[PDB]
RNA sequence: AUGAGGUGGCAAGAAAUGGGCUACAUUUUCUACCCCAGAAAAUUUAGC
């Protein structure tokens, strides 16, 4: 478009409620593939999405793993795998990274993602019971 | 002190609009 | 899901039925693929199966 | 067959795309290079494929697409070249200028090109008869008292080799919080995996998983393999050991041991001593494993 | 090109989760595949040029599928319509299709 | 008829003509990409047809303008860190518990994942108002849970089926081990 | 079914090895290639 | 009656060869340790 533009675009509602939001220590993103091309282009998408959104982010390699079976005809399974941890990150921020980058996961490219949630002691373990 | 900020809560589809709010609409090409 | 033990009041409190039924429930607390509803229709068969025995 | 006019449309479409490329990954197009167009393509079309050939590539039109139109006569049909109806007119354009060489010299690590580098310099089939007398030709060339000019020609037929002793590693020296200096390395044998550090000055103490040598290996031969790096270079009770072995058994651990040890011990002798230790077979990682 | 060269020259057609380690319905996706492969060929008689290409993400089910220009367009498009909605209302997921007419069947080599 | 590629031009918007993820169009991509092993004295083949090109899951619709694009539009559903919490020293210090908790993404119809349900529950035993008796009592109910090197007691649940469900199980769990390390029995007179 | 198991209280790709062999050698099992 | 029942019986013996399963030790066995202790008592067939 050069000349035809939409004149105004209407913002998706984002409500600030009245409720405290989760905080997350860590969260990491184990993604597992059968190609490490594809990896590699997922992990640089996923860091500079998290560098755009301020997130603090460090990437490791988990060793790939074979599976190998016979049927003489021997086929193989090759994982290959790639760690993301973010840190100090709250509840909104990471939902709405996750959702990103959840999205916009490639083919073959399955996701595991732990998040440590970070709480305080319940009121019934302040004080014992008397 | 422990500012716990508050929760931001958007519909079901805010994040895709969002997106398409980025984006245009294509002029050398036909519709969708 | 986990005191599921307030479905053996029916039955004998401490013969070896209650020894078996106990550790019945004790197995059933430590499943996560049912719904409770199940675990009590599962009890309630043992409740029937031993009255008519 | 390719004409020329569609290699000069594959150009102007590679320029075209360039730009495109240059444009979608925001980069300045000025500026924009293969490098980047490897990169740049890699990225948005990931592969897995062990072949690079294979992997989606974005290349310039005429490292593809190739060439042996060679012309050999204008438009009248005179031929360029004067020796044209020999067939052979390269080969034999070279044999009379080494000819001519060795008329002028007769009046005053490496090997020889092989037979199929000739035909692709020369962009000509030859049989081997003719090879031969070609290389007999260099030969008899080389024997004369060539000059610099003729030295020069010649080392356009002699490619290069290499050797497999630059090819051996020589870990740093290292410096511990106390100054002192270390080395340290990995070996490897069956399952056994060893990490060892060495330090250059020592009474000749081994600590193997922090336990001494003699109590951490009882059978007198995994101790002799231990012995046997330092006893070949003459260092025996000059040096300290640190060690940490993991996983298969007794002499499994014993040789992974040696290795990493031998490893480390390459940084404080002589380029010399290190080729005889790589001679002898103590830096060599032994690949003999359990068959399936 | 032979079978050896799946991930050496050669690709993957199908593409899902579920072989990979700790993921499970490696089955389901394969009884999947055969049969959308079976329907797709029994669709569109003589115009798949090519194999398709059986890719997912999510819940969805990409059809990338390649296909001559020597049937009318207009049967395409009727076609492309009929299969997508009987493939969502089978496999119960948003099934699309991704036809790519070639003027003829792309020879790599003669053997 | 002709392929569009034509028509583009060289300072084109290139995220509006992939918004999302889409499959290789040979005549929307405006590159000349050649995928494929040559024959001899032949040439990788041309990306229209080419069948390897369009099996690769491509990133065309996530460029680097792309992402920032989206980026920028996506700043305002963000939240800020506390910033009090500077590192990791103060996060154990005002907010000892760790609560982990997992999601998987599969591909498929289904999106039931049985392994979602487990909850572990990570506290350092310094952080619970314990004296020495109730700290030695706690630790040798857990036994295998507490870690001596760390100090940290861990409890894993996986008993019920929802997340939630184990979440408060795993509380409670907690909650009784507290009050039960804090009582003397009659038996605990005869150590 | 459930009430055999209370009873006795009381007291990979799912294909033939070939059609496996035909998918997995051309190419249409994702993952599976050849050692 | 190729259906449903009842009353009795049936539960083998001998070789020559083919195959298979067990224990078979002093460079062994039992205890402690995981290796410096104490007590016991002819044809063939494959394989590098
Ligand atoms: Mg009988």
């Amino acid at each position: 478009l050069h000349v035809d533009v939409p004149k105004d675009l209407t913002k998706p509602v984002v409500t600030i409620s009245d409720e405290p939001d989760i905080l997350y220590k860590r969260l990491s993103v184990l993604v597992k593939g059968h190609d490490k091309a594809v990896l590699d282009s997922y992990e640089y998408f996923a860091v500079l999405a998290a560098k755009e959104l301020g997130i603090s982010i460090k990437v490791h390699e988990p060793p790939r793993k074979i599976e190998r079976f016979t049927l003489r005809v021997q086929y193989e399974m090759r994982t290959l795998y790639r760690c993301l941890e973010l840190e100090h990150l709250t509840g909104s921020t990471a939902d709405v990274y996750l959702e990103y980058i959840q999205r916009n996961l490639p083919e073959g490219v399955a996701m595991e993602v732990t998040k440590t949630q970070l709480e305080q002691l319940p009121e019934h373990i302040k004080e014992p019971i008397w | 002190e422990v500012v716990i900020p508050k929760k931001k809560t958007w519909d079901k589809v805010a994040v895709l609009q969002a997106l398409a709010s980025t984006v245009n609409r294509d002029t050398t090409a036909v519709p969708y | 899901h986990i005191f599921l033990e307030k479905h053996l009041e029916s039955f004998p409190k401490q013969g070896p039925i209650r020894h078996f039924m106990e550790l019945v429930t004790c197995g059933l607390s430590k499943n996560p693929y049912l719904s409770v509803k199940q675990k009590v229709e599962h009890i309630e068969w043992f409740r029937n199966y031993f009255n008519e025995k | 067959t390719y004409t020329e006019d569609f290699i000069k449309k594959q150009i102007e479409e590679f320029n075209i795309g360039k730009r495109h490329l240059a444009n979608m990954m925001g980069e300045d197009p000025e500026t924009f290079t293969q490098e980047d167009i490897d990169r740049a393509i890699a990225y948005l079309f990931p592969s897995g494929l062990f072949e690079k050939r294979a992997r989606p590539v974005m290349k310039h039109p005429e490292q593809i697409f190739p060439r042996q139109r060679a012309i050999q006569w204008g438009e009248d049909g005179r031929p360029f070249h004067y020796l044209f109806y020999t067939g052979k007119q390269s080969y034999y354009s070279l044999m009379h200028d080494v000819y001519g060489m060795l008329l002028n010299l007769e009046k005053h690590g490496s090997r020889w090109l092989i037979k199929e580098e000739l035909e692709e310099m020369l962009v000509e089939k030859l049989s081997d008869l003719d090879y031969m007398q070609f290389i007999r030709l260099l030969e008899k060339l080389l024997t004369s008292q060539c000059g610099a000019a003729e030295e020069e020609f010649v080392q356009r037929f002699r490619r290069s080799v290499t050797l497999e002793s630059k090819k051996q590693l020589i870990e740093p020296v290292q410096y511990d919080e106390q100054g002192m200096a270390f080395s340290k390395s990995e070996g490897k044998r069956k399952t056994a995996k060893a990490e060892a550090i060495v330090y250059k000055h020592g009474s000749g103490r081994i600590k193997v998983n922090g336990i001494d040598y003699q109590l951490y290996f009882p059978i007198t031969q995994d101790r002799e393999q231990l012995m046997f790096p330092f006893h070949f270079v003459d260092r025996l009770g000059k040096h300290d050991v640190t060690c940490t072995v993991s996983g298969g058994g007794r002499s499994a651990q014993a040789g992974a041991i040696r290795l990493a040890m031998a490893k480390a011990l390459c940084s404080f002798v002589t380029e010399d001593e290190v080729e005889w230790m790589r001679q002898a077979g103590l830096l060599t990682t032994d690949p003999r494993v359990r068959e399936r | 090109h032979a079978p050896h060269y799946i991930a050496h020259r050669k690709g993957w057609l199908s593409l899902h989760t579920g072989n990979l380690d700790g993921e499970d319905h490696a089955a389901e996706r394969t009884v999947e595949d055969v049969f959308l492969r079976k329907f797709m060929w029994g669709t569109f008689p003589g115009c798949l040029a090519d194999q398709l290409v059986l890719k997912r993400r999510g819940n969805q089910l990409e059809i990338c599928a390649v296909v001559l220009r020597q049937l009318s367009p207009h049967k395409y498009y009727f076609l492309v319509g009929y299969s997508e909605t009987l493939l969502s209302y089978f496999y119960k997921c948003p099934v699309r299709l991704h036809l790519q007419t070639v003027p003829s069947k792309v020879v790599y080599k003669y053997l | 008829l002709p392929p569009r590629t034509e028509k583009m031009a060289v300072d084109q918007d290139w995220p509006s003509v992939y918004p999302v993820a889409a499959p290789f169009k040979p005549s929307a991509v405006p590159l000349p990409v050649r995928m494929g092993y040559p024959v001899k004295k032949g040439v990788p083949m041309a990306k229209e047809g080419n069948l390897e090109l369009l099996k690769i899951p491509n990133f065309l619709h996530l460029t680097p303008v792309a992402i920032k694009k989206h980026c920028e539009a996506l700043k305002d559903f963000c939240t800020e860190w506390p910033a009090a919490l500077d590192s990791d020293e103060k996060c154990e210090k005002h907010f000892p518990i760790e609560i982990d908790s997992t999601d998987y993404v599969s591909s498929g119809p289904s999106v039931r994942n049985p392994r979602a349900r487990v909850v572990v529950l990570r506290v350092k035993l310094s952080s619970l108002n314990l004296d020495d008796h109730a700290k030695k009592k706690l630790i040798k109910l857990v036994g295998e849970r507490y870690c001596k090197t760390t100090d940290v007691l861990t409890i894993k649940t996986d008993r019920c089926p929802l997340r939630r469900q184990n979440y408060d199980y795993a509380v409670y769990l907690l909650t009784v081990l507290y009050h039960e390390s804090w009582n003397t029995e009659e038996w605990e007179k005869s150590k | 079914a459930d009430e055999r198991l209370r009873i006795n209280s009381l007291r990979r790709w799912r294909l033939s090895r070939i059609v496996f062999r035909h998918l997995a050698d051309h190419g249409q099992l994702s993952g599976i290639q050849r050692a």
